[PDB]
């Protein structure tokens, strides 16, 4: 069996919540997403975030609760094709990360610009607040926290130790999240022109360096592959 | 759609807009549209707005619903930022082209360089027709005529589609072969030295080459086509010229000033002065977009937008004829759900509780005069 | 000489010179020229130059070839930066002394705090004689007269021979035994406490001993002569005195203005109004640095560079008298070699085609009036 269909769900799954997303906002961004104090934003924009932070919040609970729970105890009598079979889940896992991340942080994220360099600003909970910073960051990070506790959990490279590469891709994208603090205090304080590469925007970008840490996270789990399984073949 | 979330005071002390007009209210693509009126710097510009040494009219839309044919300071055409003096009344007028079916607000805006926005009044303009039918013509000075709807569009895709399948080729040409982990361990497991040979490096100099010789031929070619460029215009333009107004015949002094919190009505004791040699009567009091009208007065038929007009909203205690020479003082309350609508009661929140505006006073006759108010505004809660 | 190389709309539009004046065109080693002349600070500041608000009266030119006796604005000398006001204009006198033989190209420019060097109009003055027979004497408040050419170079050369030699006798004492290998491997192969022993550091102690007692004591006797000293004396100087010049009778409105590309030519279309009661004729365009005259009815007989001016550069569609009252609309040509030598035509590649300049408008008892006009310089290329 190995890699299963599950790939194709983690695609599919991210591929059509933000479709959808994407055609709320165009249907809900301006009227009734353009004055932050008209009622219908409240019903439309303060209802979406309310309803996103809840299920975010029971979501990562869940999810990262199950797969703690879940955890394999006796990882030593582990067969290699198992291992091969797990090493291919977290290689889903570390795709839907992956994607979560090109959504988060490309595609909403220039929609915060499209959105903040075209409309009169109002709010720190704009639509493109709404949808960047408390939807497609949360998810990205919960997806992140999932393949790291998965490949914890179930990969014996993985376990017995905190991989350093893995823990800075996973917790700094994460930061980017608590840096919205920055971004609030760095328009409505410090700087009124709607630049978005003004250094109140550093803590996001200093934050987006550590997904480069992927590269140790991959060769680790390249080797977490080519444990037993590695062939023959390769090298052969 | 951008106010009503600044704060109140700076609302009040930046900017005010009067004699605003819109040459029209509902248009079709391609048609034009007018804004006019009168802006005044307040004199008690706020530290915490850089002085508007660099400004630029703008205009508040959701987008290019319109496009800005034309925007003028005084009389002349203002693309770039400009430069204005505080204390000076300046006279604008923006001519907006139809390109987006809808029912847009527009606001007239004033973005100040270390201020940020500083948004007038917003209007509801009607807008029929396609997107389709839009056109922006334009005639360059080499004699050819090109609509900026769609000019180079196609040559910006053609070059950036050839560079991308350019950069495409290169990975895919290193992908035919495994790509991740047989790599790895070669270069682990001893030295590797097996897996870049020939032809590779013939394939990668001529990649480095012909990059280099078809940025060259482009260029070139570039510069062949289009022999007559120019760079970028830019750069703050001064010497706007602002209105000669006539020295005001009115003195206003403000005694005290207070608002009910909560409430919707402001109210404020004034000692008019009446110089010159006609009655006056005070018509408007206009503090932040928002107009109250004493309509036994005064009457606004400019179209005014009207959750921003309260046609009668002004009450004054005495507004009976103030004969020249004669001094009185009266309680002015300027009442409208306006006021609690556009958070104009929210100044509590400011750490700055000044309010300023325009005193609209009007003589038998018609011909009216402008005076400006400005005094600390103290909210009142028993 | 270092204009013709900065932005043509820049050097149009910071600062106009005019009537300006030279004493002398050859002078003696010792001699003194004098340069005088106004410029006007003109309201268009261009954004990218910071405000004159310190600014320099400096003279352009290949080193001290004349030493700058004395500078003027207005009347009163100015030996530190100024500051200057948008809009005004001032006078001012430069008073140079012959230093060195040759042919000199003297400007007078302005170097303003955040924006760098305005170069004036440069005439070519020939020095005479010999370097050696220079003088540049001065009396101190202390009564006595030195030469600045040599006073304290003996002073300052004896003493920087004495610290150098210190210096070499310490860096030969240690190198009189071997230096760099011995001591090295001395160092790596076990302790080496061999190397330094005394009497060494009995000379190092003797070396800082002497050396803090030498400048204590070479401090106190030079406390002890020159008792009197004071600071240097710097400070950027307020209160420059512009002229109160009266207001022009003439106005002038550009209507267009355009120059060929390529070409040496520039074509603007002015409406000239004559107030007051004298027919006026318009005798000269100042641009930058470059003087186009209508030779029908102004001649320059003050000596302006040749390779700056435009004896018949300037034609007039209609040149006859204006009558007062009148109003009427010209075409005006400035042409000349001047205009592509000193790249004025350059202002294609510039990010700000607008130009400045200064009309010359004569009436016939011979009294001028001076009158500023700026407008965009839009280039025609068929
Ligand atoms: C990592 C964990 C992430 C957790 C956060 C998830 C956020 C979900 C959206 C919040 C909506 C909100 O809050 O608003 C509630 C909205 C407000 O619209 P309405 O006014 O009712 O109009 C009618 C509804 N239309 C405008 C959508 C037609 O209505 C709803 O009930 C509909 C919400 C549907 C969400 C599920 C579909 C997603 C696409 C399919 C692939 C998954
Ligand atoms: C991963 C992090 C999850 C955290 C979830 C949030 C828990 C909130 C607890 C209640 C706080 C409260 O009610 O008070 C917060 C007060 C509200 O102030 P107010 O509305 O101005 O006035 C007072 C009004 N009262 C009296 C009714 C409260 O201060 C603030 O303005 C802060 C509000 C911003 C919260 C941002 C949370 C973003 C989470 C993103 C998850 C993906
Ligand atoms: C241990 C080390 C930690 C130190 C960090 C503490 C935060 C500093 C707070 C500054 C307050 C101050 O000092 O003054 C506040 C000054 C006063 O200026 P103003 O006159 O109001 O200007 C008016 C201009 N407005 C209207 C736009 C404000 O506003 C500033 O210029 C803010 C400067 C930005 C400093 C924050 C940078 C954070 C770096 C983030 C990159 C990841
Ligand atoms: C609406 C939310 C639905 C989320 C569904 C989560 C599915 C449960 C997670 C999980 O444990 O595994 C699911 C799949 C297949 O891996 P499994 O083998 O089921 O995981 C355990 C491994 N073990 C069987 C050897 C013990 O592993 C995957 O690759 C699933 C990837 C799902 C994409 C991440 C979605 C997160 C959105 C916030
Ligand atoms: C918010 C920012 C995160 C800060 C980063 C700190 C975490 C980084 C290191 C890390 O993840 O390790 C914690 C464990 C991994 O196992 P260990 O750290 O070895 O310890 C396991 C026992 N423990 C679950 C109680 C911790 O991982 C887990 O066990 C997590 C799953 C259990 C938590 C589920 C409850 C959370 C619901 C909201
Ligand atoms: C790899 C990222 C793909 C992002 C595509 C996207 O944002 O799609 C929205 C956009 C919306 O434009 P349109 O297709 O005209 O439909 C408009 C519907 N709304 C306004 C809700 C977006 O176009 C599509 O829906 C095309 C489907 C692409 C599938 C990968
Ligand atoms: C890594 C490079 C960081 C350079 C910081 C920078 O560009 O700041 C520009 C800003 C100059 O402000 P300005 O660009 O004039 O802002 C105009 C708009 N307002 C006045 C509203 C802020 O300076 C500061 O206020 C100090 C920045 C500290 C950085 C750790
Ligand atoms: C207004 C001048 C701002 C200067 C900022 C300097 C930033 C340097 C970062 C090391
Ligand atoms: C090393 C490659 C340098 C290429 C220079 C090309 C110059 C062309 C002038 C138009
Ligand atoms: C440790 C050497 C300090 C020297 C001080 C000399 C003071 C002299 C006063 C004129
Ligand atoms: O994070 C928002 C983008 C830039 C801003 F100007 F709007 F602030
Ligand atoms: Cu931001
Ligand atoms: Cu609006
Ligand atoms: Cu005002
Ligand atoms: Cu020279
Ligand atoms: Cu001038």
């Amino acid at each position: 069996l190995l890699d299963k269909k599950w790939l194709t769900f983690a695609l599919a799954i991210y591929t059509v919540f933000y479709l959808w997303v994407r055609w709320y906002e165009g249907v809900y961004g301006w009227s009734a997403g353009l004055d932050s104090f008209a009622p219908e934003f409240e019903t439309y924009w303060m209802n979406f975030l309310y309803t996103e932070i809840v299920l975010e919040i029971v979501t990562a609970s869940i999810l990262w609760g199950y797969l703690w729970k879940t955890r394999d105890r006796n990882l030593a009598a582990l067969t290699p094709r198992e291992e091969l079979r797990r090493n291919f889940t977290h290689l889903v896992w570390l795709v839907a990360y992956a994607w979560a991340i090109y959504w988060g942080a490309s595609y909403f994220t220039e929609q915060d610009g499209t959105w903040h360099q075209t409309i009169v600003r109002d709010t720190d909970f704009t639509p493109s607040h709404i949808i960047e910073f408390y939807l497609s960051y949360p998810i990205y990070i919960i997806t992140g926290f999932a393949a790291f506790i998965y490949a914890k959990t179930r990969l014996p490279f993985f376990a017995k130790g905190i991989s350093l590469p893995y823990l800075v891709l996973v917790v700094g994208p994460f930061m980017i999240l608590p840096n919205v603090g920055l971004n609030e205090w760095g328009h409505t304080f410090w700087f009124m022109e709607e630049l978005f590469v003004a250094p109140l925007h550093y803590g996001f970008v200093i934050f987006g360096w550590l997904a480069l840490a992927v590269m140790g996270t991959l060769t680790q789990t390249f080797y977490s592959f080519a444990q037993g399984g590695l062939g023959q073949s390769l090298c052969e | 759609h951008g106010e009503k979330s600044q704060a109140a005071f700076m609302r009040m002390r930046t900017i005010h807009w009067y004699d605003l007009s819109w040459s029209k209210e509902k248009v079709k693509i391609n048609e034009t549209v007018e804004i006019k009126g009168k802006f005044h710097v307040f004199e008690g510009w706020p530290e915490t707005v850089d002085e508007p040494d660099v400004a630029f009219l703008n205009v508040g839309m959701p987008g290019p619903v319109f496009i800005r044919k034309e925007s003028y300071i005084g009389g002349q055409l203002v693309p770039r930022s400009v430069r204005l003096e505080i204390g000076k009344t300046y006279d604008f007028r923006v001519v907006l082209k139809a390109r987006r079916p809808g029912d847009w607000h527009v606001h007239t805006m004033m973005n100040v360089q270390g201020g940020g926005p500083i948004i007038g009044p917003g209007k509801w303009i009607t807008v029929e027709g396609s997107m389709s039918e839009f056109r922006n013509p334009v005639t360059t000075l080499t004699g050819q005529t090109v609509d900026l709807e769609n000019y180079n569009e196609g040559n910006t895709y053609f070059w950036h589609a050839f560079w991308f399948a350019i950069g495409v080729a290169w990975i895919g040409y290193w992908s035919r072969r495994p790509i991740f982990i047989p790599r790895l361990l070669m270069v682990d497991a001893g030295r590797a030295d097996e897996l870049v040979s020939a032809t590779d490096r013939k394939v990668a100099m001529g990649f480095l080459a012909a990059t280099i010789l078809i940025v060259v031929m482009a260029m070139s070619s570039a510069n062949s086509k289009y022999p007559i460029t120019i760079p970028l215009q830019a750069g703050t333009m001064r010497g706007m010229k602002p209105l000669e107004l006539p020295a005001p015949t009115v003195s206003v002094k403000v005694e005290d000033a207070t608002y009910r919190v909560p409430g919707r009505a402001m109210r404020m004791k004034l000692t008019i002065t009446n110089h010159g040699n006609s009655p006056i009567r005070l018509g408007e009091f206009y503090t932040a977009s928002v107009r109250f009208l004493d309509s036994d007065v005064y009457k606004d038929t400019t179209g005014y937008p009207e959750d921003l007009l309260a046609e009668d909203g002004l009450s004054v205690s005495d507004n009976s004829p103030l004969a020249p020479g004669e001094t009185r003082t009266v309680d002015v309350t300027a009442s409208d759900a306006a006021w609690e609508v556009y958070r104009l009661s929210d100044i509590i929140y400011d750490p700055d509780s000044r309010f300023a505006g325009l005193l609209f006073f009007f003589d038998a006759t018609g011909n009216r005069q402008v005076v400006q108010i400005d005094a600390p505004l103290i909210p009142s809660f028993m």
